[PDB]
């Protein structure tokens, strides 16, 4: 079956963390442990073939072996390449085929905190003419990534049919949310006004516009 | 040696989506294939392994009867496809070989997947194949944003002024919908003394749809 | 003249293994590197009795 | 070497001759007994060849 | 199979060093540094042979 893996380990740099990887009867301990490391967004690749050995191109800097039914590995130094995921790998007889693990991943222990800058923006008469309008509001330029976003009615939040992304890394090592909602013009028109207060680390902030301004 | 291989793109459900991949340098007589696959924030999973000079084949104990295989050795390609898509597989797909070569059940201990291919998201929904739908949009330094809706399928190009607006460009990511739809917005900063004193213009651009829509962004007293 | 087949680990020690293997109890099963850029007292000769 | 299993888990084992477990029956007369300390990185790379 | 012991500074070039460390000229004996800081990777292993 499946292999039982911490979800995250991390360290400082300059020193080493490992990570263990427990094992049954016939998933290790009787063949021999693989591990797999991953670029995110590209192909993973050997890390350590034979538990001991590492092929050409991959530095003396791995480490790994086992013991009894589980297997440990250490890594020593974490600049640029090893804040990357890695997986556990074996053989067994049971599924008849290779089972691998769940996921590791592995940090680095550094931003400044930057307050949330959400932007509504009204319809434009195009839209007020072709009998469309969608609620819109987004948030960026914040660190870290907590916030949560309501549509408020200027009484009560509004939860029908709401289309919520996650948080994306961007070129400046920030996070930008959005969040749409479709509805009839008519039910904007009877709106007195509209605000998106997003909630972030307690610091709620109001941006009310009006739907004419 | 290199591993490309064709992907696909987002189709209905329960159809047959074909994925094949090459081999390229080495000779594609000697070295097994294996197939595995990636959900998203996910471990990875176990296929099966096929020959390359032969028909020799094994599937896992739970995808049995969904999996078929074919071979084009004059091609020099191997040929993957997959019946009765569900919706909990939309997940990168690697053609990884190993090194050596086995075929026995107990030869499996010795494997490491030496070399991967580059892997393409294979993709599973219903959506009419359109041109994106720009919805225009008003300010709140004030900034204005564009809106692009309904676009199909992934991805979209957004150009401001031509090509002629480079600075204070800033996209977002694409987002889920209800009924199946993408939707994406594009933002752009500029100085609050020129909201109406310059009016810039908002393109985008479907290379699947073959078409181009302008608009021109008004902001409003 | 008798074949035998079996994956069981043998024991090579004190300890009694079960499950566990590598240091003290081996699996017995070696493969063969069959590379042809060997010369002639390693590559697979094809026997029939 | 009897009294050879009991100086905790060992790490590599690996060897290109006789099995430990029939040094008892084969009697010899030189054996070279020499040790060092390595770091725990650098055990990978004793092997002949 | 052989022992070497030496002190005197070793030359990777053609400077004339007798005493002296020069930027070519370098001690050939580095020592470790073995702490319960370092993980499993960078600890002493005695290694017997
Ligand atoms: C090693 O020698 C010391 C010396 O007294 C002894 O206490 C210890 O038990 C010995 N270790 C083993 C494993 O016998």
């Amino acid at each position: 079956p499946v292999l039982t893996q911490p979800p995250s380990a991390s360290g400082p740099p300059g020193q080493s963390v490992s990570i263990s990887c427990s094992g049954s009867r016939s998933n290790i301990g009787t063949n021999f442990v693989y591990w797999y490391q991953q670029l995110p967004g590209a192909a993973p690749k050997l890390l350590i073939y034979k538990n001991d050995q590492r092929p050409s191109g991959v530095p003396e800097r791995f480490f790994g072996s086992k013991s009894g039914t589980s297997a440990s590995l250490a890594i020593s130094g974490l600049r640029s390449e090893d804040e990357v995921d890695y997986y556990c790998a074996a053989w067994d007889d049971s599924l008849s085929g290779h089972v691998f693990g769940a996921g590791t991943k592995v940090t680095v222990l550094g931003q400044p905190k930057a307050a949330p800058s959400v932007t509504l923006f009204p319809p434009s008469s195009e839209e007020l003419q072709a009998n469309k309008a969608t609620l819109v509001c987004l948030i960026s330029d914040f660190y870290p990534g907590a916030v949560t976003v309501a549509w408020k009615a200027d009484s009560s939040p509004v939860k029908a049919g709401v289309e919520t992304t996650t948080p994306s890394k961007q070129s400046n090592n920030k996070y930008a949310a959005s969040s749409y909602l479709s509805l009839t013009p008519e039910q904007w028109k009877s709106h007195r006004s509209y605000s998106c207060q997003v909630t972030h680390e307690g610091s709620t902030v109001e941006k009310t516009v009006a739907p004419t301004e | 040696v290199q591993l490309v291989q064709s992907g696909a793109e987002v189709k209905k459900p329960g159809a047959s989506v074909k994925v094949s991949c090459k081999a390229s340098g080495y000779i594609f007589s000697d070295y097994n294939i294996h197939w595995v696959r990636q959900a998203p924030g996910q471990g990875l999973e176990w296929m099966g392994w096929i020959s390359p000079d032969s028909d020799d084949t094994n599937y896992a104990q739970s995808f049995q009867g969904r999996v078929t295989m074919t071979r084009d050795t004059s091609i020099t390609t191997v040929y993957m496809e997959l019946s009765s898509l569900r919706s909990d597989d939309t997940a990168v797909y690697f053609c990884a070989r190993s090194v050596g070569y086995c075929s026995l059940n107990s030869c499996q201990r010795w494997m490491w997947f030496d070399t991967w291919g580059q892997g393409a998201l294979v993709t599973v929904s219903s959506a009419s194949t359109k041109g994106p739908s720009v919805f225009p949009l008003a300010p709140s330094t004030a900034a204005l944003g564009c809106l692009v809706k309904d676009y199909f399928p992934e991805p979209v190009t957004v150009s401001w002024n031509s090509g002629a607006l480079t600075s204070g460009v800033h996209t977002f990511p694409a987002v889920l919908q209800s009924s199946g739809l993408y939707s994406l917005s594009s933002v752009v900063t500029v100085p609050s003394s020129s909201l109406g004193t310059q009016t810039y213009i908002c393109n985008v651009n479907h290379k699947p749809s073959n078409t181009k829509v302008d608009k021109k962004v008004e902001p409003k007293s | 003249f008798e074949r035998d087949i079996s994956t069981e680990i043998y024991q090579a020690g004190n300890k009694p293994c079960n499950g566990v293997a590598g240091f003290n109890c081996y699996f017995p099963l070696r493969s063969y590197g069959f590379r042809p850029t060997y010369g002639v007292g390693h590559q697979p000769y094809r026997v029939v009795v | 070497y009897s009294v050879l299993y009991n100086f905790a888990p060992f790490f590599a084992f690996k060897c290109y001759g006789v099995s430990p477990t029939k040094l008892n029956d084969l009697c010899f007369t030189n054996v070279y007994a020499d040790s060092f300390v390595i770091r725990g990185n650098e055990v990978s790379q004793i092997a002949p060849g």
